[PDB]
RNA sequence: ACCCGAUGCAAACUGCGAAUACCGGAGAAUGUUAUCACGGGAGACACACGGCGGGUGCUAACGUCCGUC
RNA sequence: CCUCCUAAAGAGUAACGGAGGAGCACGAAGGUUGGCUAAUCCUGGUCGGACAUCAGGAGGUUAGUGCAAUGGCAUAAGCCA
RNA sequence: UGCCUGGCGGCCGUAGCGCGGUGGUCCCACCUGACCCCAUGCCGAACUCAGAAGUGAAACGCCGUAGCGCCGAUGGUAGUGUGGGGUCUCCCCAUGCGAGAGUAGGGAACUGCCAGGCA
């Protein structure tokens, strides 16, 4: 079977425009923050342009990935 | 309702006189009466569940709770969704009417009487029963029965303690063990 | 109660533990309290022979360095799979 | 239990609406009081409040804690927004049936004046 | 059976977790633009050996093949 | 065609390498609004044998998530209306 | 401004679990009846309508409790980039990067806004 295409296409303080996807994955291994979308597929999208971020957030310690605008 | 004033009357006042409690809400009291009736071979038709549903109804003053399987098992030969017990879920004013009408006329007339099971408790309060011979209610006639159910009543009281169910249970009769 | 005589560290790095095994030493630590703690180094022959008995996890050791006598005490040793030679020892004043 | 129930149902509305980083206003009810408050994006600032506990309210008030209450509160909301410019905020439920002093609230905002 | 203290191990286990490598942003120095795009012309289209991290085998094997130099 | 490693913490990466599944189906098993949240053990009892529905405590997703598997799901992506 | 109570954010266990004490000034909670706004796949169950009649019992605010969870060093080791060496199966050397594991120590939170009561 060809291999799928998984892991983080843009890192932190990348900067990006909208509709970039970010991250690509099967589940849900980091979440929507600030201006970012969700695909069916559990896509990650920047929806504006700016750099890209990632913390940790929530009582469960999720990772997140938002968007910072310039 | 109606037995609420006589339960604030005298059993309050004697329980804080028992147990030198501070506050009036200190006293164990009635969650709920669980008139829960499960036949557990109810696999032969769903006639026999439908009629034991009825005659809760009849019973009590609301339509049953009709409960499925928990889960499916192969030792039980239970399936996952199977409608199987049945049960009553009385909260509001009937209680007292109804815990009345039973300590006063339903407990002498139990066949071979010995005492009623004092040590089956959960451990933080609750009081159950596994009584069978349901014809001791005459608001049900002989013509309307085709077999003999169980009784499970299981009680949800307030009480913190065995020490504290005993005591509520001594409270409303309850003769001897 | 004994007196454990030693160099101040000067060299901080798996280098200098090297070489003090290599030259029959061994790497220790002093600490316990809010003061820095200290790296000493330790000489596999004295240490060991004084070691040797039963109170030295037991009784209240002596490090005179400087002339000056601090208080400690041994808390657990780094001890060689098969080799019978030291590694690392901690120590709290105490 | 009721608290646990009660954030763990409106928190997924609260962060939804959090997405959208747009100025709300929410309602607390308790049988005794009212309480009403238009909450920044940031979450750390508010911009009017209104409560049944103050005097201010209470005066006309037959009971602290009624439909003409939650109908004053709201109204008294609409205008203090209204005249702060808070400019169409959106409203939250906090968890709470639609069907009570928060319709009421919700309907005395409306009627104020407030396009929400 | 349940079952507390764990020992012996896991490429198809990870409540911990590097070093490297890849990615993007700022900067001096340095390199005959060493970078990218288009167009013309190609050649090659059975590689060998050695170092490093590996798969499997009989803890022999140039066994049986991979990623990098 | 899909899942595990293989595959050396970006992607990709071979071997008579070894492990499993599928050619679907759903007019609901989709959308919306609201409500809810399990496996197991113990305590109690007549059929109950040690493990039938039932009352409660611990548990806090080890359940469930149609397909074999992987990764996700409490905001539940699971259940009811 | 000092204490107490509720709501809204940051932080996501130093914010946790267990034990004791304390709380009705205000506020919060227990709950009365419900044909009235509400609805139960049955239930005043949830939600909503009429309190001070009582209380802080359960829940919840605050303080202690280091039993416990958790955070957490310094130091040593593992491991590894570049070069070299050997008995090159594996290990060592100068140099750089070097932590979980265990201890020292910390640990019963803090911070921003609004609202009510006692001062």
């Amino acid at each position: 079977s060809e291999a799928k295409r998984l892991g983080v296409k843009r890192f932190g303080g990348e900067s990006v425009l909208a509709g970039s996807i970010i991250v690509r994955q099967r589940g849900t291994k980091f979440h929507a923050g600030a201006n970012v979308g969700c695909g069916r597929d559990h896509t990650l999208f920047a929806k504006a342009d700016g750099k890209v971020k990632f913390e940790v957030k929530g009582p469960k310690n999720r990772k997140f990935i938002s968007i910072e605008a310039e | 309702a109606k037995l609420h004033d006589y339960y604030k009357d005298e059993v309050v006042k004697k329980l804080m006189t028992e147990f030198n409690y501070n506050s009036v809400m200190q006293v164990p009291r009635v969650e709920k009466i669980t008139l829960n009736m499960g036949v557990g071979e109810a696999i032969a038709d769903k006639k026999l569940l439908d009629n034991a549903a009825a005659d809760l109804a009849a019973i009590s003053g609301q339509k049953p709770l009709i409960t499925k399987a928990r889960k499916s098992v192969a030792g039980f030969k239970i399936r996952q969704g199977y409608p199987i017990g049945c049960k009553v879920t009385l909260r509001g004013e009937r209680m007292w009417e109804f815990f009345e009408r039973l300590i006063t006329i339903a407990v002498p007339r139990i066949r071979d009487f010995r005492g009623l099971s004092a040590k089956s408790f959960d451990g933080r309060g609750n009081y159950s029963m596994g009584v069978r011979e349901q014809i001791i209610f005459p608001e049900i006639d002989y013509d309307k029965v085709d077999r003999v159910r169980g009784l499970d009543i299981t009680i949800t009281t307030t009480a913190k303690s065995d020490e504290e169910g005993r005591a509520l249970l001594a409270a409303f009769d309850f003769p001897f063990r | 109660m004994f007196t454990i005589n030693a160099e101040v560290r000067k060299e901080q790095g798996k280098g200098a533990s090297r070489r003090l095994r290599a030259a029959n030493k061994f790497p220790a630590i002093i600490y316990g309290g809010k003061e820095a703690p200290l790296a000493i180094e330790l000489d596999h022959d004295k240490v060991m022979n004084m070691q040797a008995k039963a109170e030295f996890y037991s009784e209240v050791l002596t490090i005179v360095v400087d002339g000056k006598e601090i208080k400690v005490k041994a808390q657990d040793v780094q001890r060689h799979p098969y080799k019978p030679k030291l590694q690392h020892i901690d120590f709290v004043r105490a | 239990d009721k608290k646990s129930a009660r954030i763990r149902r409106a928190t997924r509305a609260r962060r939804k609406l959090q997405e959208l980083g747009a100025t709300r206003l929410v309602v607390h009810r308790t049988p005794r009081h009212i309480y009403a408050q238009v909450i920044a994006p940031n979450g750390s600032e508010v911009l009017v409040a209104a409560s049944t506990v103050e005097k201010a309210i209470a005066e006309q008030l037959k009971y602290t804690g009624n439909k003409d209450a939650a109908a004053a509160v709201g109204k008294a909301v609409a205008e203090r927004a209204l005249e702060k410019g808070i400019k169409d905020v959106s409203f939250d439920r906090s968890g709470f049936q639609y069907h009570g002093r928060v319709q009421a609230l919700a309907d005395a905002a409306r009627e104020a004046g407030l396009q929400f």
